[PDB]
């Protein structure tokens, strides 16, 4: 009967929470350039030392697929792209009829088609007086009437809007912290499998930057862990969940747009311009990337090794290229340059376990895959561009109906744009802290 | 060393509540260009004042429970309710010697509410009591 | 039960103010269900909720540093040196006490609340520096 | 010889302003969207034993913010969708001339609108309504807020059918509940209830004939902020409802025009069968009945031994001379002069369709009712009316009504009129037999 | 211990410098009556009808009017509130359209010819298939020749114009700033106090005097008037890239007119959307101008150049020169009055070498008010005729610097930068934040 | 007379403390307040001043409660000078100084001065519950 309770204030307790996370940057991508999404929001930066504390003992479960940083990290980036748009050009007077031709001059045969020269009657900056210019716009744009009348592709669907000519959408890393009451804790576990508990935690203010690459299929320029591939789902067993493959080591693929390009400025109302595609200086060749068949085989077998530990040591394991639908999920999804390319990966999945070219293609009037009923015109870049990248992870899916378990077949797929960010937050978990409690003592007043 | 616990037992975790407490309100403050830029988010700015007023609300919602069972004041608070035994069948040596605080309260979440009604009660007959005595 | 005790014996009501007390500062109970990302849009409502929830806390915090300056702190039934002015209220202890509720006892008082809150502060200050020369011994 | 005590906790109270919020399958609709945050399904009411309390629902600013809410609610509904601008061209009407029960009532309009591209048209027609339909200085026909307002489409997926809603009290405040029988908007009373929210209120919008309220318990009771005042308004409630039947008859059709990129605009089509007025019935026994218990209680107000006329509305826009009746989606237009004639010592009341609305809840916009296909019926209930005197004259052997209204804030007034805000001030002071 | 031990004090009264975010706040009354002036509806919290000073005996406070905080504040209230006002109000982009002009020949007196012109347009109407043909009056600095008898508006290339909202006024009204709890608003009350340095009659305020937010260049109007003699102030004095800001002890009125008479016509250009085009003038064509006593003036300068040597040396030629060249907006003396704006030549103010003066002004309609580049205000024309009356309290000066020796030193008008419009009433200011936490020994322990 | 004392002497100032106290709170009491729902950006503005006044007393509310000296204005406490902070006599300290003077003088020592405050608190509290076990 001499036990009684004490009640205590400050006890080091946590539960899980979901919260609002803030955004931080290093500083230097808002000194030095700005103009680019990411500094302009990302305006606190964060402490020089973020240091992390072990914490001895603690074992704590974790679960990437129910992780609300991630989705938290998808609705920012939606609201920080409309918002970057939002002051922008509205292409509204670009809906006409168009007058196009084939081009035709000093194009190799696998660009023929490619592109077409259009003219159309465009306003002045007076409302009484009309101007007849043109431009290229590549094929995917531009849809027939009806052979040279042309629409563009969004006029019957929706708004088209001109992103700002000054402003970059360069991934510059940037980093997530709590707020005071919070903390995000972290597993350091090598070999993590995305859910269950971890052994080796440490909490932190803040997450590693993360940058906010946009691709589909294959990842690029994120972790590569540190000791071996991983493979990671929500199910494994359900062949409708995709699976988040993890290298330990890179791939290197160089991609290129090998066109001289200029640009012209068309005047089109008060205070505002529309930017053209002008003349293509030199010859015409088509976009493309290489992959390094030296590295990629060697990754393959890689996945493969691991792979099979699910599936079993005599099963036949044959990758395969994507099936139908829309380019953003069919092919590999590429924002690089500031251009969009759409490259075709089937090259990368031919094999049956027990340099390569892969070409692209080039697209303007864009329906960000975060939404349909709004466009993005994005402006032409002059002269050519190049991009070297690290492939750090892939997302495949299988085949389920299969005819029979001795063999198994993998794809690229997914394409939802929270993969590319669980893969980076998959190690983080927000908890909010919880200072009272009560124990038995020996003490009275 | 804010969460330098929490792989410690009950009794060592004792001697960091200062630093607990001190999370709030000065991790707040110590938040302080474009945050002027910022200001022109209207959705986000919303949500920034609703988690700033929300963290402020729920402080004062625990400081007032510490007055109403008057522990206001203190960080360590004895008090005149007994401990149940199916409360918690364990003895002093083995919850304060090995039990993490994390552990503790995931073993006695059920009773939360009993006890805190338990602590209201004390202190209302307690201070009824008190002032009744003052008057001769 | 909020005001259950409006209508009863002054006497009485004082069983109930850590009923009222404790619904001042209502907390977060109030949930959140999923919309609310919904309601975030309506920029004017988002104004006006938040202009609310901030002025409940500046008026609880303001009544607690009263009760801080006057030396009540922590307290619900406090008692001070300040002797009773018998014009704030011609009637004796067991006609206040009783036969009458804290409704109508406030218009009794009306106007001298001022007053009384001007002597809380003066007597507590003094009383403060007393207790400093004395632990100088 | 007695000292003083500083308590907290006192459950006293004073009159306050102050911002309450609304709490509320149906994921379209305006009332459940904008107002999503659920209470306890059982409120909890306080009986106050011993406590009398002042009412005035005439100075009741729960009155004005509900007003203010539904305006800004209605606004932003309307926020997101398409601007109507590109159908403000020159009409080329006929006059609908086939299977009219005998007219004229809605025109057959053609007009040149652009298509999807900046550089193409194309010629279209659609039905309106006469009374949105203005002639050019007699084929040639503009719309009827052509030269005043931008027209917007009301969003075709949108319902605002009234789900009641319920006014809540901030923490630190409190909603006193006046039960009394025949309470009158003022005075004291002494049931004095104590409510977190407010009991569920239907947002109903009409004038003259207030629909779907509550019946005041037991009696007709007749409140006004004056009386003697002929400039200020009656509101009447009954005791029992009284039931109308409405209906529009014309099987309408649906066409959507694309309008410009991404838009559309929903056009009247051809009607399918019999063209026929729009029209409501009101049981005539009972509102002879309901007439006389209103002049009862009315007369004993204006002297026992009286005479009450009745009459029909009288000038100003439809707004205030007709029935003003939402529902299905369209907005009616019923002419109560039928129900209003009559001196004291089915009725079938034509009703009008518009399409065009300057909702009045201001002048300067205004929002189009797309057509709504098939058939509509609506039943509802009479609870109370609206009506004012008519004053000027010195015979004051006979009293004449007649049906008024118009400003929405009485409609809201006869709900909330049995309840009060009130803030709490917990800190008092009384002496006692004890110092520190 | 030595006996002293660490006491905790909470309510010291001890302030530090800060920036922290102010209030609008205003008298009230005048508001109440001017429901349409810009700064009055949106400046609500009434002031204390009895405001409080509170001298602070034996404080000695730094002060420094180039560095001070709330100005940056005024400045961006300012130009918000100037956004907002607009922003509700019909865009006139309909309107930039080829217009086709001659010259206004009638009853036009010599300074007049070539600076109105008669344009024709055809315009939208209520109905999207029909144009009206209407024509309105502009000044010739708002509309640019099409390269014999076609012109735009000058604004057609670079952005779209917004119409001022034919029923809000800009008057100047006082406003006050006041501090949030916590903080606290020291007034330097010196004489003489020069900008910088420390202060000793420093009073704590909760709110500035009211400061009318007169905007204008060059010659800095309706502003607060030095009491004992001319002070001269700039950050640096000998750099002659800043400016100098002279405060005068003595007034000098300044009467302005615009003496034709003007009518104005209201043309429903869309749904609900009016466009006010200048009419015809009633009588006479005759130049906008504003009188200065020459006397005055004459002496005024004296005044200040005696203060003003005392930096240059006594033996030294002071010079006065007209404005250099740049727009308008900073060549002369632009203000705003009755809701019309003038650009006023003030080469004859400033003419003189040391050991009725009638100032011809220009009007324009379309204004690139300096909030910033990129956008325009079309002001609608004001019917009748309009007179100004207003004071001189000081002058906005730099040196030329460009070649020169110990000879003579040179000062001619400058400024355009309107938050030294701001500094010269907000240089006695400052803003400090409370600290109520101290400790300090003493012989008692618990 | 809200900054009134702040030329007197330390110990002359010590009798307006709670002038100064209540002006957190008191201050804070501050056609119009509907218009201005329209002004976003001074909506969030003034509401992030607001927010921020409450924040800050606050914290240091929480520290008065940390050190042990809720609800007073005055304390005494165990932690003794270290004639290092302040090499100086009563008589040149409490006199002949304002407290504006003197926040300069030791302002080097303000975190040492807290740390050593709450250490001896806790310290304080840890041996009453023991006492309470006899
Ligand atoms: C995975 O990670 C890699 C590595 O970070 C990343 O590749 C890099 O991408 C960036 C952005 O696309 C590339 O940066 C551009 O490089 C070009 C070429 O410059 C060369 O010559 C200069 C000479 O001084 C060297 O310093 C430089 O290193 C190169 O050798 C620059 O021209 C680009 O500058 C423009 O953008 C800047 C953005 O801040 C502007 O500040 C700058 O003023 C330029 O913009 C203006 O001029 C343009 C004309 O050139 C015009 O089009 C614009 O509208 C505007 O007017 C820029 O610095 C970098 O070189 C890539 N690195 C490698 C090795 O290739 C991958 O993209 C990333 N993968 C994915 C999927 O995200
Ligand atoms: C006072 O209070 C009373 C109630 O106490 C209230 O009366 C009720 O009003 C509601 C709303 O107007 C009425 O609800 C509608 O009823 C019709 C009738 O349909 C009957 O027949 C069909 C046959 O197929 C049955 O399936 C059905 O159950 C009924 O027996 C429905 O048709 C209405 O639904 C349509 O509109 C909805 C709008 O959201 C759509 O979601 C729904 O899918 C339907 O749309 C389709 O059909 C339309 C044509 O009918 C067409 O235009 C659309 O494009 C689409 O194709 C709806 O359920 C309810 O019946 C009334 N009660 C009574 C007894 O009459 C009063 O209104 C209130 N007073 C005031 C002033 O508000
Ligand atoms: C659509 O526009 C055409 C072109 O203006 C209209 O046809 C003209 O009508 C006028 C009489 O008002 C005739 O004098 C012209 O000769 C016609 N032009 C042509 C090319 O036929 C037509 O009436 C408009 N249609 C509608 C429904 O408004
Ligand atoms: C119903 O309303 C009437 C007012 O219309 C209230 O009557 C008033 O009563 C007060 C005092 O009792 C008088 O000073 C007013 O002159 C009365 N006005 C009229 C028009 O008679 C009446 O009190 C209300 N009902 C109750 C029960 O009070
Ligand atoms: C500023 O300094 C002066 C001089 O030390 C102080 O003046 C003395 O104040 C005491 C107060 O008890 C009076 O009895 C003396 O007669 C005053 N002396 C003179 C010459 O006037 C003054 O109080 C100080 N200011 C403040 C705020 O403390
Ligand atoms: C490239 O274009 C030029 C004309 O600009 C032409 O003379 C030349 O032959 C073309 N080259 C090829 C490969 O078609
Ligand atoms: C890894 O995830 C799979 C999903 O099928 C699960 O069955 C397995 O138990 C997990 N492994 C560990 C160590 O948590
Ligand atoms: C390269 O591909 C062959 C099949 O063509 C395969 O047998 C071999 O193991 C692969 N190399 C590596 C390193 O995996
Ligand atoms: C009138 O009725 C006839 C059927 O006899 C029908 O064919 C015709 O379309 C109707 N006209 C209308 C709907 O006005
Ligand atoms: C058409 O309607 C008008 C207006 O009601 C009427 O004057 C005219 O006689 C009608 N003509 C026919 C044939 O219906
Ligand atoms: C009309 O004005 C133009 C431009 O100011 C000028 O060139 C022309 O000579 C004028 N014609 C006159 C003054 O007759």
């Amino acid at each position: 009967e001499n036990l009684w309770v004490t009640v205590y204030y400050g006890v080091p307790v946590w539960k899980d929470a979901e919260t609002t996370l803030f955004c931080a940057s290093d500083a230097k991508a808002y000194e030095t350039k700005k103009h680019n999404v990411w500094a302009t929001h990302c305006c606190v930066p964060t402490d020089p030392n973020p240091q992390e504390i072990h914490l001895e003992n603690v074992t704590e479960e974790f679960n990437m697929w129910k992780n609300n940083m991630v989705e938290q990290m998808h609705t920012d980036i939606i609201s920080l792209w409309d918002q970057s748009l939002k002051p922008c050009v509205k292409l509204t007077p670009l809906c006409v009829t168009l007058q196009c031709t084939n081009v035709t001059n000093n194009i190799t045969d696998d660009m023929r088609g490619e592109l077409k020269n259009c003219s159309f009657n465009m306003t002045t900056e007076l409302r009484d007086k009309k101007q007849k210019v043109y431009s290229l716009f590549y094929r995917l744009d531009v849809v027939q009437i009806n052979n040279k009348e042309y629409r563009l592709i969004n006029c019957n669907t929706s708004a088209i809007t001109q992103a700002c000519p000054k402003v970059s959408f360069e991934p510059i890393p940037i980093h997530y912290c709590a707020p005071a009451g919070f903390a995000i804790l972290k597993c350091k576990d090598k070999k993590f499998n995305g859910t269950g508990p971890c052994t080796n935690v440490s909490t932190v203010q803040c997450t590693h930057g993360i940058k906010p690459v946009v691709s589909t299929q294959l990842l690029l320029n994120g972790s590569l862990a540190e000791e071996e591939v991983i493979i990671r789902s929500e199910n494994i067993t359900n062949n409708a969940k995709n699976i988040l493959v993890q290298l330990n080591e890179s791939v290197q693929i160089n991609c290129t747009r090998p066109n001289n390009n200029t640009r012209k400025s068309i005047r089109i109302g008060p205070g505002q311009w529309f930017y053209a595609t002008g003349d293509i200086i030199g010859d015409i060749r088509q976009a493309h990337c290489n992959v390094s068949k030296a590295t990629w085989n060697e990754t393959l077998g890689k996945v493969v090794k691991q792979l099979r530990k699910h599936f079993g040591n005599n099963t036949i394991i044959r990758f395969a290229n994507s099936s139908g639908g829309d380019l953003e999920v069919t092919t590999h999804s590429f924002n690089c340059g500031g251009e969009f390319f759409y490259c075709n990966t089937s090259g990368l999945f031919n094999s049956t376990w027990i340099s390569i070219t892969l070409p692209c293609r080039i697209k303007q009037i864009i329906n960000m895959w975060q939404r349909i009923g709004q466009a993005m015109y994005a402006p032409p870049i002059q002269g050519v561009i190049r991009c070297v990248s690290n492939i750090t992870g892939l997302i495949l899916t299988r085949d389920g109906g299969s005819t029979n378990s001795t063999t198994e077949t993998f794809r690229p797929g997914g394409g939802d744009m929270r993969d590319n960010w669980r893969s980076e937050l998959y190690k983080y978990k927000v908890v909010k802290i919880e200072p009272l409690g009560v124990a038995p003592t020996r003490c009275k007043r | 060393g804010f969460l330098g616990a929490a792989g410690s037992t009950m009794g060592a975790a004792s001697m960091t509540l200062t630093v607990q407490a001190r999370n709030l309100l000065s991790g707040i403050v110590q938040q302080q260009e474009c945050q002027q830029h910022l200001l022109k988010l209207t959705v986000w700015g919303i949500k920034q004042l609703q988690a700033r007023v929300l963290a402020v609300e729920r402080y004062l919602r625990d400081q007032q429970l510490l007055g109403i069972w008057g522990c206001s004041g203190k960080l360590i608070c004895c008090t005149n309710v007994p401990w149940n035994s199916t409360w918690s069948n364990r003895n002093l040596s083995e919850i304060w010697d090995n039990m993490t605080w994390l552990q503790w309260d995931k073993e006695i979440s059920n009773y939360t509410q009993i006890i805190y009604g338990l602590l209201e009660e004390s202190q209302n007959q307690q201070e009824k009591n008190e002032q009744d005595l003052l008057a001769l």
